[PDB]
């Protein structure tokens, strides 16, 4: 596993010893090369796992997430290259350093044979994101957004550390392999109920759950484009990965325990999809769509059936790519308009046709159009929920309809109609932005040819 | 659409507008030309009966009462011209209406084609730059103190002057650009 | 990378499983055995606890 | 074709009728299929022969992997991790094999339903009963394990089922 | 479409045609610049009927605000030319 | 020009050196988990006439 | 008729340039890959299943069918 980690570490001296006008070129090239290196991990077995050593292992749940995390960095660099133009070399190098550290923490988090190491890296990812949000942020509310993002996470995760150390004191090991082979039932007891809550709520807050989703609109709206990309694409999937990893110890307690969460998510997807209909902001709308998708992923994980797990993995990957693309499009609009409100700049299809095509493709893939992997996860989760209960479909049905609505709403408000007469600084779209959208969208349509590559270990 | 609106509508403006709406809706009701002509003349004759009435209160009583009758028999699906705000081709060609300043963003290889057009455009830009600087002062001196009362603009009064705020009225894209 | 992912070797053992099932069914049909058994493990090597209730 | 075994995927002899032209009018189907043969089948056939002689000029073989039998979870100590690992791997392989078996039976059923056409309800009762039996067997072994399934959970399910069966048999005998 | 590019001459010709088929006006007395209220002694209702005829002749309808302040055939032609973007 | 483009392009070599070093470290860490080599019940095999270890 | 009027439209030069560049690079790498795959399939590929000889143990990459996979 070090064949990926060591180049990521070497990214830092290379960036800091780079010539003042060659940081972006060097960083993008080596990030793409590291991504290519990460592709080797995809060739998984139907057997246990790819246990490299005592510290790191690979799994077909971990491999797609690792590949996506590696692939995201060149896109984030290309997106950040624009608005950091009037900035000193030292601070640009610091920004690139923070992105590299975030990638390194995520890579070590996703392998993480041991749960305490997983927790340490899972919370280590918090510092670079907080600094990126609160330092290179435009508005004055970035401080409040950073405070919300930090404290929601820590309030959720502090009981998790106590639960983990207690579990190691009783069982004797926190290793994933040992835990899976030596799993024993949890008696329905008050202490076991609170242990379940402590083990689950930390990953529930980061999805986030409908009750605890407030930090996310603030963090997404106030963060720069790279911050929004990394939050929507990878950082939200940490909770799902943690739940899928930790749920094994929880049974048979999960069935009784799951109802409050199942109801919250099934109603919160409807609530957030409906909130998307009445929004005056692109970034907030994308954030609420992300909340709805992750609520569906929560439902899938809580049902805890094979089809549920495959659907959850596919939906996580597809949502990461789609939400990153949507945030990139919104940022391209914002860098021209400087308002970040949908109703101001209108009729952009007439002025920017190719960018309108990119908008259409992104909205279609957010809409879960078949045979895209978005709908693959959608349908697997829906079928698993129907087997769980024949009434869930009704809610699911509403969700699908509402989703389509706001997606096309976002496509119609900004691209169709008549262009605002006063705005005249809408310059032709650059090659960099078109390349960014192409690199976002091509992997989805390539992955729909090989869905099993992202369907997880239960395939 | 071109002229500025008024602070209100007089009684005669209201009766003329009611006459227009009623005649259009009767034409919608009467598909054939002879039937429409007969009923339109009958309606015109009925309308002219109260023409010399002088009582303002009576005048208010007239037309408003007619408006209720018009609303009752208003032909729920009236005829609308295709390009009218209710027509089937109201905004068909708004997607083809590209602003003029977009030409300022063309690549030089594109501006190599159509050189005479861009030369004339440069002359237009020079004229606009001079005329706007004149127009700012002209409108500042001609506007009434405390702000304008009616959104109508004065014409040019000197020899070399141009109409104030003319650039975006003269440079409309077209009705049917493509 | 797409070409590499497309031509990844069968470490998931799908054709291996297909051939194993083919040979297994070929043998079972001939013997007259009833396909797949209900019990995943042989009952003779499972020692149940006697109730005596 | 020799590429696949005829016994694993049985097929009827496929009797077909003879052309019986009741009229002297030349039908378009025969002339159309002859011109199709001449314009399509021959060039494809010659291309295939060239590719086949190209393949024969270079020849190599690959061998199906064989696996030994390892003691299962019932011959494993309560905390001895090595044998539990081996038994879990063996159980997962057997689970994959059973999935492929059910796939083969479903393929047989679909092929029968399409092949016998309109009388599929009568002429595919054998395949329907075969699939019912294999589905009954498969469902008993793995239906309620869910995610994080394991050999121990399957063994516990089998034990619960077999105690239920033993109690039912004892009660029926002692009824 | 296949619509001929109508010009100012065609517009004015059709305007005067419609006005001459208006029997309330004797054709030999009207002119291009002839007023409606005073030069022809026409009622305001007659003017709005003229607007009706124009709208039914050119296939488009003029807004009431602009229509109610059109008193000459020449200015009507100018307005309709501005609406249709007529070159010559 | 050699000895001049090096002072500006030396940084490029670092990522590949890290990759080869990580591969070497992965093999070296692998070398410490050989306690069960050619001892698994599923793969007990008799060594070839010129073979010392089943895998390296 | 010589009534050719000027059509005002946004500059499509950059979009066409980006599309041409993307096509050029994608083809630049895919055409050699496609040619190589076709040559491998026609000349070398499609190994056929055999039986393991007695006393011989196969290597790990000899259990696959496609030459590129091996
Ligand atoms: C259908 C068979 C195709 C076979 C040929 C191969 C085609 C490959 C196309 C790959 C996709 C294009 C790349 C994505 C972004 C666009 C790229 C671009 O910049 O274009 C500029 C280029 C030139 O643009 P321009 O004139 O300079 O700019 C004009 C303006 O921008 C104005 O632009 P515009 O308005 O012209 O927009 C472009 C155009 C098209 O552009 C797009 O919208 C691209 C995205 C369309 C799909 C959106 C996602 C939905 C999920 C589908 C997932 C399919 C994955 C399959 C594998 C894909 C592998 C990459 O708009 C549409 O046509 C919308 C199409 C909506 C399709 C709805 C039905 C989808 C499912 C259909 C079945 C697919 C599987 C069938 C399986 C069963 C039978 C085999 O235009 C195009 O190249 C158009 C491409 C033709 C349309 C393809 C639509 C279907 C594609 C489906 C995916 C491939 C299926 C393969 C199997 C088919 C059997
Ligand atoms: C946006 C773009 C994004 C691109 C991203 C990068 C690409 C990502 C994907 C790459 C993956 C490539 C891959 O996995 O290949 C799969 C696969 C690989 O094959 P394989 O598994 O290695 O071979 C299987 C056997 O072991 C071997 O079979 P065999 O050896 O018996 O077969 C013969 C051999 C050769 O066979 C032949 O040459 C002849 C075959 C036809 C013969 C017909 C008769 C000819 C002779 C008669 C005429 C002349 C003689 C007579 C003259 C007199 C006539 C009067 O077969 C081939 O060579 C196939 C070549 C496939 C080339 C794949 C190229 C992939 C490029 C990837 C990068 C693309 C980047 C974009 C640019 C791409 C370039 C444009 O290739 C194909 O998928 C072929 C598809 C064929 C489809 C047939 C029609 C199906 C229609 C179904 C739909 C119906 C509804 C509509
Ligand atoms: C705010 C946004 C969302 C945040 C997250 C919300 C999700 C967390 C909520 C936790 C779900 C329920 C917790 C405990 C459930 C236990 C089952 C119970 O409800 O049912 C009965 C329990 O009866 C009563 O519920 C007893 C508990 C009553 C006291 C709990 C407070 C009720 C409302 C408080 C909600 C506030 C939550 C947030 C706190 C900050 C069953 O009776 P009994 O057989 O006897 O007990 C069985 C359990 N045994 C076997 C261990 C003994
Ligand atoms: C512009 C207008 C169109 C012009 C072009 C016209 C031509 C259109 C053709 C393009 C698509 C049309 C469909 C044709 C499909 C044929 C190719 C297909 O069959 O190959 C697929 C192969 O595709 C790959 O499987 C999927 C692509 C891999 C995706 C990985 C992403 C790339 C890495 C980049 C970073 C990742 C970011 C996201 C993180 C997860 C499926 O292969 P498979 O049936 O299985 O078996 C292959 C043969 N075997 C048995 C020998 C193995
Ligand atoms: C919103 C999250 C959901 C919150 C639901 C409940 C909220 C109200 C609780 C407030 C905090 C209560 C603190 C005290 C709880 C005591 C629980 C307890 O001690 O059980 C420990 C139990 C058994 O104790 P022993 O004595 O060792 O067993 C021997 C005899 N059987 O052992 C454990 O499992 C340790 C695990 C730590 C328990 C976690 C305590 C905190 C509450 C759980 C997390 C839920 C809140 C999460 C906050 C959400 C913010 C994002
Ligand atoms: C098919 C749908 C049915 C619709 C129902 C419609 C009902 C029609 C009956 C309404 C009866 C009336 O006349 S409504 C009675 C309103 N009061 C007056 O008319 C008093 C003074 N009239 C004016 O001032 C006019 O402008 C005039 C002098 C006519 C011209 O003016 P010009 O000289 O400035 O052109």
């Amino acid at each position: 596993m070090l064949k990926i980690i060591i180049p990521t570490t070497m990214l830092l001296p290379m960036t800091w010893m780079s010539k003042h006008n060659m940081i972006w070129i060097n960083a993008t090239v080596h990030s793409l090369l590291i991504s290519l290196i990460s592709l080797s991990l995809l060739n998984q077995l139907g057997e246990n796992s790819l246990n490299f050593s005592l510290t790191f292992f690979s799994d077909s749940l971990s491999a797609p997430l690792l590949v996506l995390t590696t692939w995201l960095l060149p896109l984030m660099l290309m997106a950040s290259q624009s608005h950091l133009s009037k900035e000193t070399t030292t601070r640009k190098k610091l920004y690139i350093t923070m992105l590299i550290l975030l990638q390194l923490f995520l890579i070590m988090t996703f392998t993480a044979t041991e749960l305490i190491l997983f927790y340490i890296l899972f919370e280590a990812t918090l510092v670079p994101t907080l600094i990126i949000i609160t330092r290179w942020g435009n508005q004055t509310e970035r401080l409040n957004a950073g405070l919300y993002f930090l404290f929601y996470t820590l309030a959720g995760s502090l009981p998790l550390l106590v639960a983990l150390v207690y579990i190691q004191n009783t069982t004797g090991s926190l290793n994933f392999l040992i835990i899976h082979y030596w799993s024993h039932p949890l008696s329905n007891s008050w202490s076991n109920i609170f242990m379940w809550l402590a083990c689950i709520m930390a990953f529930m807050v980061k999805m986030p759950l409908y009750g605890l989703h407030l930090w996310l609109p603030k963090a997404h709206v106030e963060a720069p484009i790279a911050g929004s990309m990394v939050l929507a694409a990878v950082l939200l999937k940490l909770g799902g990965y943690g739940m899928m990893r930790i749920t094994t110890i929880l049974n048979p307690l999960t069935n009784y325990m799951a109802y409050p969460f199942l109801m919250l998510s099934m109603w919160g997807m409807i609530m957030t999809s409906s909130i998307c209909l009445r929004q005056t902001d692109l970034k907030s709308l994308i954030a609420y769509s992300s909340v709805s998708h992750m609520a569906l992923v929560i439902v899938a994980i809580m049902i805890q059936t094979p089809w549920s797990f495959m659907g959850a993995t596919a939906l996580m990957i597809a949502h990461g790519l789609t939400s990153s693309m949507l945030f990139c499009l919104a940022n391209t609009n914002y860098e021209r308009v400087h308002s970040r409100t949908m109703i101001l700049a209108r009729g952009l299809q007439t002025l920017l046709p190719l960018m309108a095509t990119w908008w259409l493709v992104a909205s279609l893939t957010n809409l879960a159009l078949p045979p895209s992997i978005n709908l693959i996860g959608e349908l697997f989760i829906i079928t698993a929920s129907f087997s769980w209960s024949n009434i869930t479909i009704i809610l699911m049905g509403m969700n699908m309809m509402i989703t389509a609505l706001y997606s096309l709403y976002m496509l119609i408000t900004t691209q169709r109609g008549k262009y605002t007469h006063h705005i005249n600084n809408i310059k032709p779209s650059f090659t960099r932005e078109n390349a960014l959208m192409a690199l976002h969208i091509l992997p989805l349509l390539l992955l729909t040819l090989n869905p099993k590559m992202i369907l997880g270990p239960l395939y | 659409a071109f002229s500025a609106p008024a602070a209100y509508l007089t009684h005669q403006q209201k009766v003329l507008r009611l006459y227009k709406r009623a005649l259009r809706h009767l034409e919608s009701w009467c598909v054939h030309r002879d039937k429409y002509r007969y009923f339109a003349c009958l309606m015109r004759a009925r309308f002219d009966e109260h023409k010399n009435e002088k009582d303002m209160v009576k005048a208010t009583q007239l037309l408003r009462q007619a408006e209720e009758e018009f609303w009752y028999g208003q032909h729920p699906q009236p005829y609308i011209f295709p390009e009218s705000p209710g027509g089937t081709s109201y905004e068909r060609y708004e997607c083809y209406k590209v602003p003029e300043w977009c030409l300022d963003d063309w690549h030089p290889s594109e501006k190599a084609m159509y050189p005479d057009y861009f030369a004339k455009r440069e002359q237009w830009k020079r004229l606009r730059r001079e005329s706007w600087e004149r127009e700012v002062k002209q409108l500042q001196e001609e506007t009434p103190p405390g702000g304008p009362r009616t959104e109508a603009l004065p014409p040019a009064r000197k020899e070399g002057d141009l109409p104030p705020l003319w650039w975006h009225i003269v440079t409309r894209p077209r009705e049917r650009p493509m | 990378g797409s070409t590499f992912v497309a031509y990844l070797p069968d470490y998931r053992m799908q054709e291996w499983a297909r051939r194993e099932a083919e040979r297994l069914v070929k043998y079972r049909e001939a013997n007259g055995l009833p396909l797949m058994e209900s019990n995943c493990f042989d009952p003779n090597k499972i020692q149940l606890p006697e109730d005596e209730d | 074709p020799d590429s696949w075994d005829k016994d694993v995927y049985p097929e009827p002899p496929r009797r077909t009728p003879a052309p019986a032209p009741q009229t002297s009018l030349p039908n378009p189907v025969t002339y159309l299929t002859k011109i199709f043969d001449l314009l399509v089948d021959r060039p494809v056939t010659l291309a295939r022969e060239f590719i086949e002689q190209q393949h024969a000029k270079n020849r190599y073989y690959y061998y199906h992997r064989e696996f030994r039998r390892v003691p299962d979870i019932t011959e494993c100590e309560e905390k001895d991790i090595l044998c539990m690992f081996e038994a879990e791997m063996q159980w997962r392989r057997d689970y994959k094999v059973d999935q492929e078996i059910v796939n083969i039976i479903q393929e047989r059923l679909k092929a029968c339903q399409q092949r016998e056409g309109e009388s599929y309800r009568q002429n595919c009762a054998k395949e329907l009963e075969q699939f019912t039996q294999v589905s009954k067997a498969f469902q008993d072994r793995y239906s309620d394990l869910g995610a994080h399934y394991s050999a121990r959970k399957c063994l516990a399910k089998q034990k619960q089922r077999m105690l239920a069966e033993r109690k039912a048999a004892k009660e029926a005998a002692a009824a | 479409s296949d619509a001929p590019p109508l010009t100012l001459e065609a517009i004015k010709d059709r305007v005067l045609y419609v006005l001459k088929l208006y029997d309330k006006i004797d054709p030999e007395k009207l002119s291009v610049n002839s007023h409606f209220m005073k030069d022809l002694g026409l009622d305001s209702l007659d003017q709005v009927e003229i607007i009706m005829a124009m709208e039914d002749e050119f296939g488009f309808e003029i807004p009431d605000i602009d229509a109610e302040k059109l008193m000459c055939p020449q200015e009507i032609v100018d307005y309709i030319a501005d609406k249709k973007d007529v070159y010559e | 020009n050699v000895l001049q483009i090096v002072r500006d392009h030396w940084v490029h070599i670092l990522v590949p050196v890290g990759f080869v070093f990580g591969c070497y470290l992965d093999r070296r860490s692998d070398e410490k988990l050989t306690a069960f080599r050619n001892k698994s019940l599923l793969f007990k095999r008799e060594l070839r006439p010129n073979e010392e270890v089943t895998w390296k | 008729h010589g009534k050719r009027l000027f059509i005002i439209k946004p500059s499509g030069f950059y979009d066409r340039r980006f599309l041409k560049l993307m096509r050029f690079y994608i083809l630049l790498t895919g055409i050699p890959v496609a040619i190589g795959i076709t040559l491998v399939n026609v000349f070398i590929g499609e190994a056929e299943l055999a039986d393991i000889p007695e006393g011989y143990v196969p290597e790990h990459w000899e259990y696959f069918k496609h030459p590129i996979s091996r």
